[PDB]
């Protein structure tokens, strides 16, 4: 019986529904915290740690007892309360009880053909999701989404000051995606409490919680986003712990293929760059964006690639000032995500350029003729 | 079946086609078989002019080569499609010899 | 000469930001400009 060992290692999941339905119940904050947030958090705990990926069991242990003891001392009402929480009490104990091992201290990190390859698919998938196509670009589309064409204002800590400075230099990568979980499990328990208690209209752009549901429906969908990005990452971080460069080039069309499905920015990603401040040019048609496009002139001056490559750390440096600048300006829009896909890009062909860098024939026929 | 028909008459338009610009395509081989050929791959080229003129009145002979790298390299992939692909390669084929009448077509329409 | 026809294109592009028609074909064009002048490669190109 494999499912077995799989709900012995089915009870974080298990518990977060039973915490969503904490959520919106009991305590508008504390509940929502205590629970959801804080098993949310020990999530970041173990991924902070970059070498405890689900084995930090100290504080998973006293996650239990913490909310044991919430249950003896409180949880129609009376009765209310003690059926929900003891819902989720139950799935807590009985992982203290046995079985705590196969999420917390055993994933560790110390049919016919038809099938064959769908299986073969999932894992590829996976290693791009392992790769830094998902393990950043998807996570920050979302975050700009939901930060700069969403709530605005105070969700810059979660942007403009992280994924504007950790895009350029990937050194801190993973570190701002760490405290943007932090921060916005902090921007959800502010909210919790909305902010209707006695209003006497300090100032940082108070756009004020004044929704329930609405109003905390989007911080914990990039929240979410976090942590399936980690559960990937740290799948095939303990795959691989346990468990052609034009050459085929030349070859035929699956040769072609591959290679460019492999090194497509690594060769593309400067024109692409230069395309990519056309878009945000022609999607704004501002002042802003004669910036951009004074920059665009001055490295498309440059010509010779070695040339444009010692622009480059400035011209992402201006890149992400401008991010900064332009929530600045909506605080103190769609652009910005404009700027973001621009920043993006050319911070990717920065880790490139002085990084990496550092049948067939009828189709080669119509490119080179 | 219709299908086949059709497929045969492909082939028929093909032979026609190759009627029309045989003379075009026998000077494009005492010419443009040791001229155009877009083929070798991986870096620049040796020896730059043996690779072309001098590889492999009006219907000529074996007085430069004979087939050494490959006549039929061309020819490979050209009659390995001779069905479709070779349809579209005598059309053009065709234009390419009467540009002088595609031209006037154009201008009349 | 492609060189400066990509400047052609940038300056159309630039100057249709300064406004006060559209981009998206002169967009088009950077992209097929910037293809071309890429593939003047010394090797296959040079074939």
């Amino acid at each position: 019986e494999l499912v077995k060992g799989v709900y012995a290692k089915y009870w974080i999941y298990v518990c977060a529904g039973m915490f969503i339905v904490v959520s919106f119940a009991g305590r508008l904050v504390v509940y929502k915290i205590v629970y959801m947030f804080l098993f949310l958090l020990c999530l970041t705990l173990f991924q902070v740690y970059y070498s405890l990926w689900r084995k930090l069991l100290k504080a998973f242990w006293w996650l239990v007892v913490a909310y044991t003891m919430l249950v003896l001392i409180a949880v129609s009402e009376l009765f209310s309360s003690i059926l929900v929480p003891g819902f989720f009490l139950l799935a807590c104990i009985l992982q203290l009880h046995y079985f705590h091992r196969p999420f917390m201290q055993l994933t560790d990190m110390e049919l016919e053909l038809a099938a064959g390859f769908s299986d073969v698919l999932s894992r590829v998938q996976v290693f791009l999701r392992r790769l830094l196509e998902l393990h950043v670009f998807k996570l920050v589309a979302l975050y700009t989404v939901w930060v700069a064409l969403k709530e605005v204002s105070v969700m810059n800590l979660l942007l403009v000051v992280l994924w504007a400075f950790a895009l350029p230099y990937p050194r801190f990568r993973p570190m701002a995606s760490c405290l943007s979980t932090v921060w916005t499990c902090v921007i959800i328990v502010c909210k919790m409490l909305y902010q209707l208690k006695v209003v006497n209209p300090n100032w940082f752009g108070v756009r004020k919680g004044f929704p329930n549901l609405g109003y905390i429906q989007n911080h914990l969908q990039v929240l979410l986003l976090l942590v399936f990005e980690a559960i990937v990452y740290r799948r095939q971080e303990h795959y691989r712990r346990q468990h052609g460069t034009r050459q085929q080039l030349d070859q035929d069309l699956l040769g072609c293929l591959k290679y460019f499905i492999n090194f497509f920015f690594y060769k593309f990603g400067l024109e692409i760059c230069f395309l990519m401040a056309v878009n945000v040019i022609g999607q704004r048609m501002n002042f802003l964006v004669t910036l951009h496009g004074c920059w665009l002139v001055a490295i498309l001056t440059r010509r010779h690639r070695q040339a444009i490559a010692r622009l480059w750390p400035n011209y992402c440096l201006f890149l992400a000032l401008f991010l900064l600048y332009q929530y600045l300006l909506c605080l103190g829009s769609t652009n910005l995500i404009s700027d973001f896909l621009l920043l993006l890009c050319a911070s990717q062909q920065w880790q490139v350029f002085s990084a990496e860098r550092t049948y067939l024939d009828m189709l080669k026929v119509a490119v080179f003729r | 079946f219709l299908w086949m028909l059709g497929q045969a008459l492909v082939d028929e338009l093909t032979r026609w086609l190759q009627e029309f610009t045989r003379h075009h395509g026998t000077m494009s081989d005492v010419l443009r078989a040791e001229r155009y050929l877009l083929t070798q791959e991986l870096l620049q080229g040796g020896e730059v002019h043996r690779g072309v003129l001098d590889q492999l009145a009006s219907e000529l002979l074996l007085d430069r080569r004979l087939r050494i790298p490959e006549l039929e390299e061309a020819e490979l992939f050209a009659e390995g499609q001779g069905r479709a692909l070779r349809l579209l390669r005598a059309v053009y084929q065709c234009v390419a010899a009467h540009s002088e009448l595609l031209c006037y077509f154009i201008i009349i329409l | 000469l492609w060189d400066c026809l990509i400047l052609y294109n940038v300056t159309v592009i630039i100057s249709k930001n300064m406004l006060s028609a559209g981009i998206i074909w002169d967009s088009v064009c950077f992209f097929f400009l910037l293809l071309q002048r890429r593939v003047f490669l010394s090797h296959y190109y040079l074939h």
